[PDB]
DNA sequence: ATCAATATCCACCTGCAGATTCTACCAAAAGTGTATTTGGAAACTGCTCCATCAAAAGGCATGTTCAGCTGAACCAGCTGAACATGCCTTTTTGGAGCAGTTTCCAAATACACTTTTGGTAGAATCTGCAGGTGGATATTGAT
DNA sequence: ATCAATATCCACCTGCAGATTCTACCAAAAGTGTATTTGGAAACTGCTCCATCAAAAGGCATGTTCAGCTGGTTCAGCTGAACATGCCTTTTGATGGAGCAGTTTCCAAATACACTTTTGGTAGAATCTGCAGGTGGATATTGAT
């Protein structure tokens, strides 16, 4: 349900890998559970740290 | 010419390969290393390619958990530039004590 | 001419993983390093796969060799069977 | 010939009860097929040391909902639990 | 008047408990965090330690039910008994 | 009066309690907790006393460790004070998420 | 009349201990560590043999499986002498038939 | 630099923890039988090695640029220790359950026969996906 | 500090390879139906250890005060990365072929299971003793004006 859920995200009409990769990391309780699982040709979250992304001074305001 | 500040093109590498999930590792020498390792245990043994192809989803998905820790320390310590200390740590604080 | 082998593990191969891993800047001895610490982890793996491989009588190392070898170190991995 | 089983058919099954119009990868399937077997291990080892633990040589449902409360953290368990009790409480009806 | 009981652990326990972690300066927050981290932790033993007693029928918490939920959690105790 | 400089007891204190293993915490607001949170699960349990000395023996082992790991973490951020981010990074590592 | 019966390896390590340190005890809460800590490595083998068996459709646990469990579960030297007397105790009994 | 507190050395005297004898009684081995299992011989096809040749994408040295690391200085507030004392921890009867026994009974295995459905070979479609337009969002270097 | 110029990402068809779905056949896996059995639920007993909170001793927790000392902060210099580009190199891939090695499979003895008997080792009670712990004192360690 949840890789259906994210191909649907990515306009996508078959599950693959990164569907489910993202489904388990996306939830906590499959997290927990899956905490110490790699998942093949899985890759990793979108997840950037706040403090490494370019300041505010950005220069663009509009 | 025109010049982009740095980070920039970094920062479009990480949500490039971290939008993807292809391997980065080139097969050969990861084939050959394997090869020369396993060697100087047992003589003239042989590999799946399968089975090289998930030690290689092994080890990176490990090195990406230890680069992360590593720039969690970083940070940590007040910086940008993650350092063989933060690896150190990492790896120290996991139990992978080697 | 080669150099031991461990060195095509590039720079920019470890370069691209620490931005996987979310890295903005690294050091130069970081990448001696990370083969160091990769080539105690390959070791124990594949050391354990070949000792699954010789209770087999086996010559060929098989992916399930692996995946034994990884569970046994809490490295789980899915998507190669069983 | 030789025979190789798997839970292939059943994944499909379910894919199609919860979204008939969606495919999935062979890959996929055998990364279903891997989180199956290895919640199977998981499941039936800790019902195996409980039991042991306990004395008893047969391995009853009660094991199973035990290992399962311990494995699975809340809702979800709850959802499984009272899914599992529903389909042995069928199972035992429609004889 | 009493205080939810969790206040027992009090800070030169931890303290004590910190020295002999080698800790020679500590932050005065620390203490209110270790003890929600303490809460955790036991939560999850104590929990699974209820789910043994609850299987056995039993009323009593033994120290096998504590071993066992220690062990599932990688924390093995030695000296008990099994 | 004669006064000692900060560290030299904090130090006697660690070598006197690293020199020993008995036990740090209070065994009755121990056993009072214990059965508080228990009660909050199922009621009337009641818990042997050897029971609540293995908890108490592994909750010691674990908040030292984590110390221990919190430790390292300051020294590595170049400071001798332990702070709460520190403990978080290291449950983190462990993958003591919570 | 009633009564029950506790089996423990206690005999044994304290023999040992009295073939190694002659002149040396051991407490009551030790020997009970030693005895956790047999019980645990031979679960730990068992369990590792078991599933060696399963994964190459064996239905017997033989002295090899013991050895790759070991070899697996052990490190470096440790290992080695452990195999080497293993060895030698298979070899001992296999003669004294 | 030493002397005031700290911890180490030494002495000695008990008791209780632990080392040691005396049972019996549980299981560990000796001896038939049988039934499974491993190893060995011979076919035998899948696959992995190997090499060799033609793109192809990326590695890699070189140098220009500037922002991150790190050191000097310093302030200030926060954390550490003595001292006082309060107070909460430790020390000093029954009965709620925890283990042992019988027993007898639901439920689980074992065997024979029959069905079914999932492996597996082979045919066919639909969408992921490389690529060709079109415009917008993300960056800098003048605004 | 961000607006007029750059220029990567998106949008959206669009054919099309090739994944993927569907279709058919086998036999191996599941299921029905009968006999036996044995594991475990439930009564039911003996005990053992654990909930109960009362009050005193004493020693550890709380809290005050003060010092110091270190963690936060700023500034600045340098150096170790970042990054463009040229151009070399060392992957990729296809493709093709030799040989090896996984796999099957067929067969006889090896190995271990399983049932029955006689030991004799070990668990456990009961006894004895000797070393760890208390408790005190003398002495080498170690740290502030």
């Amino acid at each position: 349900e949840l890789a259906g859920n994210a191909a649907r995200d990515n306009k996508k009409t078959r599950i693959i890998p990164r569907h489910l990769q993202l489904a388990i990391r996306n939830d906590e309780e499959l997290n927990k559970l899956l905490g110490r699982v790699t998942i093949a040709q899985g890759g990793v979250l979108p997840n950037i740290q706040a403090v490494l992304l370019p300041k505010k001074t950005e220069s663009h305001h509009k | 010419p025109h010049r982009y500040r740095p980070g920039t093109v970094a920062l479009r590498e990480i949500r490039r390969y971290q939008k993807s999930t292809e391997l980065l590792i080139r097969k050969l020498p990861f084939q050959r290393l394997v090869r020369e390792i396993a060697q100087d245990f047992k003589t003239d043994l042989r590999f799946q390619s399968s089975a090289v192809m998930a030690l290689q989803e092994a080890c990176e998905a490990y090195l990406v958990g230890l680069f992360e820790d590593t720039n969690l320390c970083a940070i940590h310590a007040k910086r940008v530039t993650i350092m063989p200390k933060d690896i150190q740590l990492a790896r120290r604080i996991r139990g992978e004590r080697a | 001419v080669l150099r031991d082998n461990i060195q095509g593990i590039t720079k920019p191969a470890i370069r691209r993983l620490a931005r996987r891993g979310g890295v903005k800047r690294i050091s130069g001895l970081i990448y001696e390093e990370t083969r160091g610490v990769l080539k105690v982890f390959l070791e124990n793996v594949i050391r354990d796969a070949v000792t699954y491989t010789e209770h087999a009588k086996r010559k060929t190392v098989t992916a399930m060799d692996v995946v034994y070898a990884l569970k046994r170190q809490g490295r789980t991995l899915y998507g190669f069977g069983g | 010939r030789s025979r190789k089983e798997s839970y292939s058919i059943y994944v499909y099954k379910v894919l199609k009860q919860v979204h008939p119009d969606t495919g999935i990868s062979s890959k996929a399937m055998g990364i279903m097929n891997s989180f199956v077997n290895d919640i199977f291990e998981r499941i039936a080892g800790e019902a195996s040391r409980l039991a042991h633990y306990n004395k008893r040589s047969t391995i009853t449902s009660r094991e199973i909902q035990t290992a399962v409360r311990l494995l699975l953290p809340g809702e979800l368990a709850k959802h499984a639990v009272s899914e599992g009790t529903k389909a042995v409480t069928k199972y035992t009806s429609a004889k």
